[PDB]
C-alpha cells in the first residue's frame, strides 16, 4: 500500500516519462525539459534493468 | 524331462544341479510348483548342516 | 577436563575410584 | 448462523 | 546345439523399448573430474611412477557415478580447537605476587 | 554475468622461459612489467626470504591495479591474499598502526591439520548429576558430560525420543530432530521427525582447514562463538575493536612454531597490496620502515 | 500331497508375513495417555441452535 | 526467526576454549567468590535468552541437504523420470554395477520418501526370494535396486514395468540379460529400457566401445527354424 | 591405401591453425579407439569449444590431488615421529639392561 | 493450512502431565479431523480462536493467523484445505554482511551500533 | 525357524553339555592331532613385519617360514606340559601364572 505523503519539492514528479523507443517526450507523468539528458538517464536505466554491468 | 525319465523308463537316479546361488529357491519352489513327486534336496549350511 | 566422559553404564561410582594399591595387605585406615 | 456471543462450554474432567 | 530365439514363437510378448538418458555434468562434478583425469590422462601413462592402468578409468567411472558425494562430503565447518591458552604458565607468577 | 573492468585477465601469460608474449591471459603490452611481475610470482612461490618491498609505478589508465589483480590470480588460491586501499588505514576505534599490522597478520596463512571427534544418536534418557545416553542405528553408549552443554541442551529444548548431534572437541550441541521410529504421535504436529543416523554414536574424521595468523590472534584475544549464557554474556560487554599486545603476537608465534616443528602444520607466506599509496600518512610510512624490517 | 502342504505352509507364512507388516504398520507407538486421575479442563466451541 | 535461521551462516575460522568461560573472570583457579559464581548463573540461567538460536547459527554449519542432489544430474534426472513413472502409475528397476552407490540411492529414496527395495549378496539366500516373491505382488514398493553380480542371474520379476541402468562397463550379453529380467512371459504390459549415461565423459567412449560385439553374436547367431 | 599409420594424435597448445581433425579421423580411424586417449581428445575438444578452462586451473592449485597429498606428507611426519619413540623406547631397554642388571 | 473451523476441543490437565486437543476443520468440498499435541496447542490458545473465526496455520513454522471470521463474516472458504505455495523474500547485502558480524550484530539493523566489520567476513 | 524352511525348525533343543567330559573328549581328540595348527599366513604376516627392524630387502622363503613355524609350534608344547605338571602339583588343576614361571625357573631361562 502507499506510505503517508505530503507535498514535497519532489512530489509532483512520477517516473521519467520516456518512450519504449528511448525517446523523450516534451511532457509525460509530471516532467518536462531537457530532452537528451532523460535521455541518457534512460540509457542508465536500462543498464541498471540489464544487470550484467557493474561499477 | 526329469518326469519323462521317471514315467517312461524306471530309472530316476540322484541327479545334480549347478546353479547360481540366487536360483537354489527358484528351482526349488519350481519343483514344487510342477513336477513334485521328485523328492528334494538342498545344500545349506556347509559345516554341520 | 577433557570434555565428553565414557561411562559404561556399570560402575558408575563418581566418588570411589581404585582398587587397591595397598601395599600393605591389611585394612590401615579401617577394620 | 452466527447468534449469541459465541457459547463456549467450560467442562471439566474427569468426574 | 539346441538353439532357439524370441522370434521362433511370436504368440504375445512385450515389446521393449530402448531409451537413452543424457545427464549433464555438475560444476564441483565438472571441477574434479577434470581435476583427476588431466593428471592420470597424460601424467600416469607418460611420466611420474603410475605406470598402472587397469583400475586408471576406475577413479574415473567412482567419478562419473558418485558425483563426489562419494570420494569427499562436505562436513559441518567448525572452528580451530586450540588449546595451549596464552595463561597456561602464568598463573603461578601471578600467584606468587599475589 | 557480471562484468566491471575486470575478470578479462586470467593472468600474466608468461611463458616457462621468463620471455612474455604480446597478446595473451587477456593482456597486451607492457612486456618488461609483465616479465618483473613474473619474476616476483617466483621470488614470493619461493617462500624462503621476508620482507621485501616492491613498488609499481606509473600514469593513471596504464593497469596497475590489473596488473597486480594478474600477479594475484597468478600466484592461486592457496596463498593468502588481501587486496587494500591506503585510505582504509584510518579508522576511529584503534590507531592506524595497529591496523597495518592487523593487516599484515592476515597476509600470511597456516595448514594444519587435527582430528573431529562427534556423537551423535537418539536421546534415551536425562540423569542430573551429567549422564547422557545415545543410540544409534546399531550401537548405544551412555556419555557422562560437562553441566554447561547440559544446559545448553535444555535451552534447545531437547525432548524425549530426539537425536541430537555433537561435537566433542568444541562442545557443539546441535540437535537433528526426533527419530521416525516414533513419528506419527500426532496428526499436525510442528517438529519435523527425521531417521536415525546409521553408524557408530563415536566417529573420528580429519579435516584439512587453513587460518591466517591475524585470525588466530582476535580468536585467542577475542572469543567470538560461546554457547552457554556465560560466554555470550562476556562477549556482548566489549563489542568495541581493542589493541592487541605484541606479547601475543609472540605467544602465537611460539605456538605456530612448536606446531610447524612438530610436524602437522607448514607456513604459507602472502601477498599485500595496498593501492593508492601516496595519500598515506608520514607517520605510517616510518612506521613501514620498521615494520618491514622483521622476520 | 507332502508337497502341496509344504507349498500351503509356504503361502501361509508368506501371507503372515504380510499380515505381520501391515499390524506392525498400523499399530503405531503410542504413549501419551493424557487422562490421568485428576482434575482436567475441557473447552468445546462449536452451534447449538434447535 | 525464518530470516535468521536462513541467514546466519558464517563460522568463526578459530577459537580458542577456556577463555570464553575465563572472560567472566570465573574458571577453576579464579578469583571470584565460593557462592558468587554460582549464584551468578543461577540468577542468569533463569533469563529468557533470545539470542541461542542466534548462537547455534554462528557456531555449527549444516552442510544443507539439496546439494546433494545437485551434485549428481543422474539423481536429478531419476528423481524425475521416477515421479514421472509414478504419476502414470509403475514399478521401476535400477541396476548398478557398484557396490558404493547403493547406499547413496538409498538415503536419496528416503530423502524423497519413496518405497525402495535392494537385493545384494550381504543378504542371504532364503531372504532374497520370499523378498522378490514379496516385491512381484502387492503395487506399494515401486523401486528395487539391484546389484550386476547378484542382478545379472536369472530371476522372476513380472511386476516389474521399468529397468534403469545406472551405468555400464562391459556387457556384450551382461545388459540385454540384466534387462531381461523384468521382461518375463508373464508380463501383460511392454519392456521400458532406460539407460543412465552421461556425456563427455569416459561412460560415452564405454558405450562406444561395448557397440562391437553385438554385430559378433549377430553374425554368429543365425539358427533356428532353418 | 593399405597403411598402419598407429593413427593419429592432436596435441593441446593451438598455437597451430584450426585442428584439420576431420583428414585426422579420416586417416587414422583410431583402431587406438582405446578409452585412454578417446577420453582425453574429446573432453579437451569439449573443454575447449566450452571455454570453460581458466577456472580449471584456478580450482586445481588447491584440489583433491593436492590435499590428498599434504595428508601424505602429515601421515608420513607422524610415521617419522613413532619411529623416533620407537628408537627412544628402546635405547632406554638397553641403557637398563646394564643399569639395573 | 486453511478453512472453516467447526469443532474445537482442548484436554490440558490440571497438575498433571499431558495435555490434548482435536480439531474439526472442514471446506466447502471436504472435512478431516486432526490431533493436536502440544505447539499448536499453545499457538491455539494463546490467540483466542472460537467455532466462528477462520485461521491459516502452517507446519514448519507453527504459527497460527486468522484470516477473519466467517460468521458470528464471509462464506465458507473453498478449495482443499492444503496449499503449496513460494514466498519471496528480499535482503540488502548490508544485512547479510551485519548479520554474521557479531551475535548482537542483528540489533544493529535497528540501532545501528556497529562498525568496523571484518574484512574477513565480507 | 527363522523363516521358510523344512516345516518346523527348533530342532537344535536345548542340549547343552556341562564341561570336563567335554573338555576331557576334546583334549583327547586334540592329542592324536600332528599337523599345524595356527594359521600360516598371519605367521608369516608377523615374521616380516618383525624382520624389517634389522634391515629391509633381506627376502624369504617358504622352507624358512615353515621351518620357524615348525621350531616355535614344538617347543611350547613341552612348556606347556611342565606347566601342567607343576598345576597339578599344587591344588590348582587351573592354570596359574605361579606355576609356569616355576616352570621357567626350573628349565633354566638364561
Ligand atoms: N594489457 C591489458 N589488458 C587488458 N586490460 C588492460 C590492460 N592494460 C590496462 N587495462 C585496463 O586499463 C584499466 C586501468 O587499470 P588500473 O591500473 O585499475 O587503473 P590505472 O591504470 O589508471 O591505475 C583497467 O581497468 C584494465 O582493464
Ligand atoms: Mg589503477
Amino acid at each position: 500500500l502507499k506510505s503517508l505523503s505530503l507535498i514535497a519539492a519532489h512530489s509532483h514528479i512520477t517516473g521519467l516519462g520516456l518512450d519504449e523507443n528511448l525517446q523523450p517526450r516534451p511532457t509525460s507523468e509530471g516532467m518536462v525539459g531537457q530532452l537528451q539528458a532523460r535521455r541518457a538517464a534512460g540509457v542508465i536505466l536500462k543498464m541498471v534493468q540489464n544487470g550484467t554491468i557493474a561499477g | 524331462l526329469l518326469a519323462y525319465l521317471a514315467c517312461e523308463k524306471e530309472n530316476w537316479g540322484p541327479h545334480l544341479i549347478v546353479v547360481p546361488t540366487s536360483v537354489l529357491l527358484n528351482w526349488e519352489m519350481e519343483f514344487k510348483r510342477f513336477a513334485p513327486g521328485f523328492k528334494v534336496l538342498t545344500y545349506y549350511g556347509s559345516p554341520q548342516q | 577436563k577433557a570434555l565428553v566422559e565414557e561411562i559404561d553404564k556399570k560402575t558408575y561410582n563418581p566418588d570411589i575410584y581404585f582398587t587397591s594399591l595397598d601395599p600393605q595387605a591389611r585394612r590401615y585406615t579401617s577394620k | 448462523e452466527g447468534p449469541e456471543q459465541l457459547t463456549s462450554r467450560n467442562f471439566v474432567t474427569l468426574y | 546345439l539346441l538353439r532357439r530365439l524370441k522370434a521362433d514363437v511370436e504368440k504375445q510378448m512385450p515389446a521393449k523399448y530402448e531409451h537413452i538418458v543424457y545427464c549433464k555434468l555438475s560444476k564441483r562434478q565438472r571441477f574434479l573430474y577434470d581435476d583427476f583425469m588431466s593428471r592420470a590422462q597424460t601424467k600416469a601413462t607418460l611420466a611420474s611412477g603410475n605406470f598402472m592402468s587397469i583400475v586408471n578409468c576406475l577413479m574415473q567411472l567412482r567419478k562419473v557415478c558418485n558425483h563426489p558425494n562419494l570420494f569427499e562430503v562436505r562436513p559441518i565447518l567448525t572452528s580451530f580447537v586450540l588449546e595451549h591458552c596464552v595463561a597456561s604458565d602464568y598463573k603461578d607468577v601471578e600467584r606468587t605476587l599475589l | 554475468t557480471r562484468t566491471a573492468a575486470h575478470t578479462h585477465i586470467k593472468g600474466l601469460g608468461l611463458d616457462e622461459s621468463g620471455v612474455a608474449k604480446r597478446v595473451e591471459g587477456g593482456f597486451v603490452g607492457q612486456i618488461e612489467a609483465r616479465e618483473a611481475c613474473g619474476v616476483i610470482v617466483d621470488l614470493i612461490k619461493a617462500k624462503k626470504m621476508s620482507g621485501r618491498a616492491i613498488l609499481l609505478a606509473g600514469g593513471p589508465s596504464t593497469g596497475k591495479t590489473a596488473l597486480a589483480l594478474a600477479i594475484s590470480q597468478e600466484l592461486g588460491p592457496k596463498v593468502p591474499f588481501c587486496p587494500l586501499v591506503g585510505s582504509e588505514l584510518y579508522s576511529v576505534e584503534v590507531k592506524k598502526t595497529e591496523t597495518l599490522m592487523e593487516n599484515f597478520r592476515r597476509a600470511i596463512g597456516l595448514r594444519i591439520k587435527e582430528t573431529k571427534e562427534v556423537y551423535e544418536g537418539e536421546v534415551t534418557e536425562l540423569t542430573p548429576e551429567v549422564i547422557v545416553g545415545l543410540k544409534s542405528a546399531k550401537g548405544t553408549k551412555t556419555l557422562r558430560l560437562d553441566p554447561t552443554i547440559y544446559e545448553s541442551i535444555q535451552r534447545e529444548k531437547v525432548s524425549i525420543g530426539d537425536v541430537i548431534y555433537i561435537e566433542a572437541n568444541t562442545g557443539a550441541v546441535k540437535r537433528v530432530g526426533r527419530s521416525d521410529a516414533y513419528a506419527t504421535e500426532f496428526d499436525l504436529e510442528t517438529e519435523e521427525y527425521v531417521p536415525l543416523p546409521k553408524g557408530e554414536v563415536h566417529k573420528k574424521k580429519e579435516i584439512v582447514q587453513d587460518v591466517t595468523l591475524h585470525d588466530l590472534d582476535v580468536a585467542n584475544a577475542r572469543p567470538q562463538g560461546g554457547q552457554d549464557v556465560i560466554s555470550m554474556m562476556g562477549q556482548l560487554l566489549k563489542p568495541k575493536k581493542t589493541e592487541i599486545t605484541e606479547k601475543l603476537r609472540q605467544e602465537v608465534n611460539k605456538v605456530v612454531a612448536k606446531y610447524i616443528d612438530q610436524g602437522v602444520a607448514e607456513l604459507i607466506p602472502g601477498v599485500l597490496f595496498i593501492d593508492e599509496v601516496n595519500m598515506l600518512d608520514i607517520e605510517i610510512f616510518t612506521y613501514l620502515n620498521k615494520a618491514l624490517e622483521s622476520n | 500331497k507332502l508337497n502341496i502342504l509344504s507349498l500351503d505352509k509356504f503361502k501361509e507364512q508368506e501371507v503372515w508375513k504380510k499380515e505381520n507388516r501391515l499390524a506392525l504398520q498400523k499399530r503405531q507407538k503410542q504413549k501419551f495417555q493424557p487422562n490421568e486421575t485428576i482434575l482436567q479442563f475441557l473447552s468445546t466451541a462449536w452451534l447449538m441452535t434447535p | 526467526r525464518k530470516i535468521i535461521d536462513t541467514f546466519a551462516v558464517l563460522t568463526p575460522s578459530a577459537v580458542s576454549l577456556d577463555m570464553r568461560k575465563l572472560a567472566l573472570g570465573l574458571n577453576d583457579d579464579s578469583s571470584v567468590g565460593e557462592n558468587t559464581r554460582l549464584k551468578v548463573m543461577q540468577n542468569c540461567f533463569e533469563v529468557s535468552n533470545p539470542l541461542h538460536q542466534l548462537q547455534t547459527k554462528l557456531t555449527i554449519a549444516f552442510p544443507d541437504k539439496s546439494l546433494l542432489q545437485y551434485d549428481c544430474g543422474k539423481l536429478q534426472k531419476l528423481a524425475i523420470l521416477l515421479q514421472q513413472l509414478k504419476d502414470n502409475g509403475h514399478r521401476a528397476l535400477i541396476f548398478t554395477q557398484m557396490t558404493k552407490v547403493l547406499d547413496v540411492l538409498e538415503q536419496f529414496l528416503n530423502y524423497h520418501g519413496y518405497l525402495y527395495m535392494r537385493l545384494d549378496g550381504a543378504t542371504k539366500i532364503e531372504d532374497r526370494q520370499i523378498l522378490t516373491e514379496r516385491f512381484n505382488t502387492d503395487s506399494r514398493i515401486t523401486v528395487f535396486i539391484l546389484s550386476s553380480r547378484s542382478g545379472g542371474l536369472g530371476i522372476n520379476l513380472t511386476g516389474a514395468d521399468t529397468v534403469i541402468f545406472y551405468d555400464s562397463d562391459w556387457n556384450p550379453a551382461m545388459d540385454k540379460q540384466c534387462q531381461d529380467r523384468c521382461h518375463r512371459i508373464g508380463q501383460t504390459r511392454d519392456v521400458h529400457i532406460y539407460r543412465f549415461v552421461s556425456e563427455h565423459t569416459i561412460e560415452s567412449n564405454i558405450l562406444k566401445k561395448a557397440n562391437q560385439k553385438r554385430q559378433l553374436d549377430n553374425v554368429v547367431i543365425q539358427e533356428g527354424d532353418f | 591405401r593399405t597403411k598402419s599409420n598407429e593413427s593419429r594424435q592432436h596435441l593441446r597448445r593451438p598455437l597451430k591453425r584450426p585442428p584439420l581433425l576431420e583428414q585426422i579421423i579420416s586417416g587414422g580411424l583410431r583402431p587406438k579407439l582405446t578409452t585412454l586417449e578417446k577420453s582425453q581428445l574429446d573432453w579437451a575438444s569439449y573443454v575447449d569449444r566450452a571455454g570453460l578452462n581458466d577456472e580449471l586451473v584456478l580450482h586445481n592449485k588447491d584440489g583433491f590431488l593436492a590435499r590428498q597429498e599434504f595428508l601424505q606428507r602429515v601421515g608420513s611426519a607422524e610415521d617419522e615421529r613413532y619411529k623416533e619413540l620407537r628408537r627412544q623406547q628402546l635405547a632406554q631397554q638397553l641403557q637398563q639392561d646394564s643399569e639395573a642388571s | 493450512i486453511e478453512g472453516e473451523v467447526v469443532e474445537i476441543q482442548i484436554d490440558r490437565s490440571i497438575t498433571g502431565g499431558h495435555k490434548q486437543g482435536k480439531l474439526t476443520i472442514k471446506t466447502t468440498d471436504m472435512e478431516t479431523i486432526y490431533e493436536l499435541g502440544n505447539k499448536m496447542i499453545d499457538g491455539l490458545t494463546k490467540e483466542k480462536v472460537l467455532a466462528g473465526d477462520v485461521i491459516s496455520i502452517d507446519k514448519a513454522s507453527g504459527k497460527i493467523t486468522k484470516l477473519g471470521r466467517s460468521f458470528a463474516f464471509v462464506q465458507c472458504p473453498e478449495g482443499e484445505l492444503q496449499k503449496r505455495k513460494t514466498v519471496v523474500h528480499t535482503v540488502s547485502l548490508h544485512e547479510i554482511d551485519v548479520i554474521n558480524s557479531r551475535t548482537q550484530g542483528f540489533l544493529a539493523l535497528f540501532t545501528g551500533d556497529t562498525g568496523e566489520i571484518r574484512s574477513e567476513v565480507r | 525357524a527363522r523363516k521358510s524352511a523344512p516345516s518346523t525348525g527348533g530342532v537344535k533343543k536345548p542340549h547343552r553339555y556341562k564341561p570336563g567330559t567335554v573338555a576331557l573328549r576334546e583334549i583327547r581328540r586334540f592329542q592324536k592331532s600332528t599337523e599345524l595348527l595356527i594359521r600360516k599366513l598371519p605367521f608369516q604376516r608377523l615374521v616380516r613385519e618383525i624382520a624389517q627392524d634389522f634391515k629391509t630387502d633381506l627376502r624369504f622363503q617358504s622352507s624358512a617360514i615353515g621351518a620357524l613355524q615348525e621350531s616355535v609350534e614344538a617347543y611350547l608344547v613341552s612348556l606347556f606340559e611342565d606347566t601342567n605338571l607343576a598345576a597339578i602339583h599344587a591344588k590348582r588343576v587351573t592354570i596359574m601364572p605361579k606355576e609356569i614361571q616355576l616352570a621357567r625357573r626350573l628349565r633354566g631361562e638364561r
